[PDB]
RNA sequence: AUUAGAGGUCUUGGGGCCGAAACGAUCUCAACCUAUUCUCAAACUUUAAAUGGGUAAGAAGCCCGGCUCGCUGGUGUGGAGCCGGGCGUGGAAUGCGAGUGCCUAGUGGGCCACUUUUGGUAAGCAGAACUGGCGCUGCGGGAUGAACCGAACGCCGGGUUAAGGCGCCCGAUGCCGACGCUCAUCAGACCCCAGAAAAGGUGUUGGUUGAUAUAGACAGCAGGAUGGUGGCCAUGGAAGUCGGAAUCCGCUAAGGAGUGUGUAACAACUCACCUGCCGAAUCAACUAGCCCUGAAAAUGGAUGGCGCUGGAGCGUCGGGCCCAUACCCGGCCGUCGCUGGCAGUCGGCAGAGCGAGAAAGAGAGGGACGCUACGCCGCGACGAGUAGGAGGGC
RNA sequence: AAACCUCCCGUGGAGCAGAAGGGCAAAAGCUCGCUUGAUCUUGAUUUUCAGUACGAAUACAGACCGUGAAAGCGGGGCCU
RNA sequence: AGCGUUCAUAGCGACGUCGCUUUUUGAUCCUUCGAUGUCGGCUCUUCCUAUCAUUGUGAAGCAGAAUUCACCAAGCGUUG
RNA sequence: GUCUACGGCCAUACCACCCUGAACGCGCCCGAUCUCGUCUGAUCUCGGAAGCUAAGCAGGGUCGGGCCUGGUUAGUACUUGGAUGGGAGACCGCCUGGGAAUACCGGGUGCUGUAGGCUU
């Protein structure tokens, strides 16, 4: 699974097949971070394959619906436990990050873990999301946004734009 | 380069299944063979007079000749792109009735049963086989229980 | 001054270019390998056939007066369909005649 | 819970070349009448053929098509084999003439025939010569790897519409 | 083949031990047996896959009736062979015109790669299996290149792509690209592929686990650091300060009948331990990223080069854009196919038609061109090529 | 400790000329009795294979026999 | 682990284990058999560092002297 | 219900031990003249019918061994196809499909054809 572009959050709920010795088997649900959800189905077999004896050959998908943010405007402080597979071994893993959706905050993990451990998206299996109160994080880089006053400036402003004259007569200010 | 020997390599092919040596259990003597018939070769080790040669062992042909003892079989081999039908005499104690043709011939049955049947009845019944066709749309009812989560599991170093 | 000692690397290719054809089939397979004395037992049925030739178009002169006093003892919307009654070209010809009278 | 019926319908694109193919792939890739690449067909599935579509899963790229994506195809790339000769389906006759015999005197006979797989879709299906569609405007993903894993090849189900709006 | 202890009995034996001696006892030590236990097998195996190999999916099939036989026999029994008749929903999917016979060249040095695999320390080594390549083959990309990746080629116009790319060489990011990581006095920089390991870092970035902390943390800076007692067995002499059996309480926020440095023991001090301020994560052990050490060769020197450090580096990803002989549309050439069409130029002896979804009759009682038919015309599809074969050459 | 006798347990841990593998328990082993199918003669087929030979082998058929109460079995050696 | 009176690591370092080099020999047989003149010395230039000396320094079981270990380093020497 | 004779499948039927067996039957058993054969009437063959279910045999039992059949092991090991995936390598992850075997824990403990009895 590439986390390519900004990953989404579907709720895919399958079954075995019904057998004439179970009539009705027993409903399964998962939470499945994926790019669309066609790559959602075929994640959700992957997992459903490790936990039961299912395949996509003996279940059928109920239900592949995508689950929306229950609030987008507000700044919500995400908690992630991870699975990912290092070049020796595999680790668990408790990442926190600060998004307004759950789904913003995944993928927020997938480039992060790649940057600091290059670990490429098929090495993950992220297994918990849970959306955490400010007093109750532990990282320390996410608790420094936790004022009610916070206030800094913005000190070395790059030059954007640094084309658009690309022969200037003026030397371009930093400071604003 | 390796031998030419009748029996080389038949270690395990013409060896006995475990727990099953001993006489040979005498149904397979009294069971009739007629010409056309479809017949599976395998080899038994118990009985060396008339063995197929390892080239046959599991395959399939048809009998065309029948003595005291063995019966003649037309088997397909198939020798270095191109198919022979070529005639082998083998003894009755390595061979089979196959039952693949009966399935067929099973199913003719209901096909000429189904045919005079409901032809004065008039309705058209389906007779030729059809692939598994993908599945009709239902209903699933989750009455009472909501679907259960599952989360992947934490890993842990076994060893 | 070896040499490469055997392979069938290019067989299988070589071999699927004029097909692996399966050896022709065909009805009435010849009577070589047979038991010599069921096949000599068998040629004096044939040599002997035409003896009970009489009897022959005899019981078959009956057979098929058997079966002649036998048989003789006996003997999605339809809109759409009567539109294609119409544009049949036979049966449709008494059918599309009263739009003749209709632009008159 | 409401499970819709699982589709009778599939089309087929092959996005991969001809140069150094597996036998058996490339047996099965004749069986389906791609022989070219983009070259797409419509198959109708079932346990018989989707087990085909598995053994040729890296060089297609299927799924489910649209109404809309019949509509087009057939409108816009439609060839009939009529007398062993690619002919454009310029005029209803020419499929009456061949097609006649299971009642599908037009354009909208044929695609009712060929979306809600018929009684004759075989004969209808094996009427549309091969569809030779153009390289999909706007490039692809990536050829080699398989659709889930960010690729192009595999069944995208519902996605091959957005496909279908730029090869054709 | 093989490790280890257990429980057994004299089943026997090894030195004995009180036995002259005695399966009587005695500790034994061994094998032996019974339960377990560690570790394996190309030439072992109870089990046992995936991939794979046959066969079947009808008319040459089924179902009745009758004859023939010297074969076979309780028995018109068995079987086979013959006639005759009846059954067509053509009995899974998909695709596709098949069958068959002559004559026949070249070749019979091969090589490479994924996976499997034998010998070998290994090899751009030797030998196999499977498929695909190269050879016989250009083209886009990998700077360069027999074989890697994409894609196979008539001659062109337009469009769009693949694999690759988009600081400049050099077509395309001159995106208000996104999030991080990394400083190298040897940085790094893209399949095949053309260079590095164990080990190590208080470089930095994350994680895991276990401990202290607002009955106030850790550094730093200072003060109390005793009372029973100068303890009982001890030494000429050791009082907490040389060695070992012992190792409690009052006063208290705390002090051990004691952690180093010194005298024959003393005096003194520090230490464990406790308060004052500072006022918040400190400490430990791991683990994994980038970087660094490990890291030495000979002409001067190579991420392709220049150069690049708010990357032009590394990881995860977006849009946009660039172009192959590939794909799409169109033109033209040729080949192949339709075993296509055309003798109907049927004219005042005239009547101008067979494009039409539907087995079959426009049935009687003065007018361009053309058709060297070995000609002319219309549709489709297709086009690499060494050795070799054939045809056509106005 | 091993001579011979007896009882009990004994799925083959023995034996079957030889290498190894397969096969075998009222036998294919061991011990006796009678024997010469290790004979005469056509073709067919398998194995190696070019689907040619030789060798070896398998099913028959025609004889003549052996053995056994008999069904049968036997034209060399349980098979390679 | 030990050696080094004492003291693992001043200098060493077993049992193990990871590498580098192509100035040794092998292994291979790719190039050359219508020929690439096949041992040494002599002569002469240049390059490498895995540094013997010399410059500048670190460490010693460095008192001095002498000698060991290591660092930057191939500038200049290395003979009759 | 059950047995005998001949069987088919050849342990769900075997093995160890224990219990109970009406009737018929099968046996043990009693003999050696004849048939036949042994060192020996033990076996074999033959002629019998006093005794007995002790044994065989049949049935049942055992937290039985074995066997049969499941669960677990485990979507694990392995594996088809795929990638300009990772890694210096050894090897590993993913995609697409297929998918085992012990230990450990359950359940089961012969079905049956022909012919003839007995329980009349």
């Amino acid at each position: 699974m590439k986390a390519s572009g900004t990953l989404r959050e579907y709720k895919v709920v399958g079954r075995c097949l019904p057998t004439p010795k179970c009539r009705t088997p027993p409903l399964y649900r998962m939470r499945i971070f994926a790019p669309n959800h066609v790559v959602a189905k075929s994640r959700f077999w992957y997992f459903v394959s490790q936990l039961k004896k299912m395949k996509k050959s003996s279940g059928e998908i109920v239900y592949c619906g995508q689950v929306f943010e229950k609030s987008p405007l507000r700044v919500k402080n995400f908690g992630i436990w991870l699975r990912y597979d290092s070049r020796s071994g595999t680790h668990n893993m408790y990442r926190e990050y600060r998004d307004l959706t759950t789904a913003g905050a995944v993928t927020q993990c997938y480039r992060d873990m790649g940057a600091r451990h290059r670990a490429r998206a098929h090495s993950i299996q992220i297994m918990k999301v849970e959306e955490i109160a400010a007093s109750k994080c532990r990282r320390p880089a996410v608790k420094q946004f936790h004022d009610s006053k916070i206030k800094f400036p913005l000190p070395h402003r790059v030059l954007r734009r640094q084309h658009k004259p690309r022969f200037t007569t003026k030397r371009p200010n930093t400071f604003f | 380069t390796n031998t030419k020997g009748k029996r080389r390599g038949t270690r395990y092919m013409f060896s006995r299944p475990f727990r099953k040596h001993g006489v040979v259990p005498l149904a397979t003597y009294m069971r009739i063979y007629k010409k056309g018939d479809i017949v599976d070769i395998k080899g038994m080790g118990t009985v060396q007079k008339g063995m197929p040669h390892k080239c046959y062992h599991g395959k399939t042909g048809r009998v065309y000749n029948v003595t005291q003892h063995a019966v003649g079989i037309v088997v397909n081999k198939q020798v270095k792109g191109k198919i022979l039908a070529k005639r082998i005499n083998v003894r009755i104690e390595h061979i089979k009735h196959s039952k693949s043709r009966d399935s067929f011939l099973k199913r003719v049955k209901e096909n000429d049963q189904k045919k005079k049947e409901a032809k004065e009845k008039g309705t058209w019944v389906q007779l030729k086989r059809q692939p598994a066709p993908p599945r009709e749309a239902h209903f699933v009812r989750t009455n009472g229980k909501e679907p259960e989560l599952l989360e992947p599991i934490p890993y842990e170093f076994m060893a | 001054a070896k040499s490469k000692n055997h392979t069938t690397h290019n067989q299988s290719r070589k071999w699927h270019r004029n097909g692996i054809k399966k050896p022709r089939s065909q009805r009435y397979e010849s009577l070589k390998g047979v038991d010599p004395k069921f096949l000599r037992n068998m040629r004096f049925a044939k040599k002997h056939n035409k003896k009970g030739l009489k009897k022959m178009q005899a019981n078959n002169a009956k057979a098929m007066a058997a079966r002649a006093e036998a048989i003789k003892a006996l003997v999605v919307s339809r809109k759409l369909h009567r539109l294609a009654y119409i544009a049949h070209p036979k049966l449709g010809r008494r059918a599309r005649a009263r739009i003749a009278r209709g632009l008159r | 819970f409401y499970v819709p019926a699982e589709p009778k319908l599939a089309f087929v694109i092959r996005i991969r070349g001809i140069n150094g193919v597996s036998p058996k792939v490339r047996k099965v890739l004749q069986l389906l009448r791609l022989r070219q690449i983009f070259n797409g067909t419509f198959v109708k599935l079932n346990k018989a053929s989707i087990n085909m579509l598995r053994i040729v899963e890296p060089y297609i790229a299927w799924g489910y098509p649209n109404l809309k994506s019949v509509n087009e195809l057939i409108y816009k790339r439609g060839y009939g084999k009529i007398n062993k000769k690619r002919i454009a389906l310029t005029d209803n006759t020419l499929i009456a003439r061949s097609l006649g015999k299971y009642n599908i005197i037009c354009m909208e006979d044929l695609i009712h025939e060929i979306y809600t797989v018929g009684k004759h879709f075989k004969e209808a299906n094996n009427f549309l010569w091969p569809f030779k569609l153009s390289s999909p405007r706007g490039g692809m993903k990536k050829k080699t790897t398989h659709f889930v894993e960010g690729g192009d090849a595999g069944n995208r189900e519902d996605q091959i519409n957005r496909l279908i709006r730029r090869m054709n």
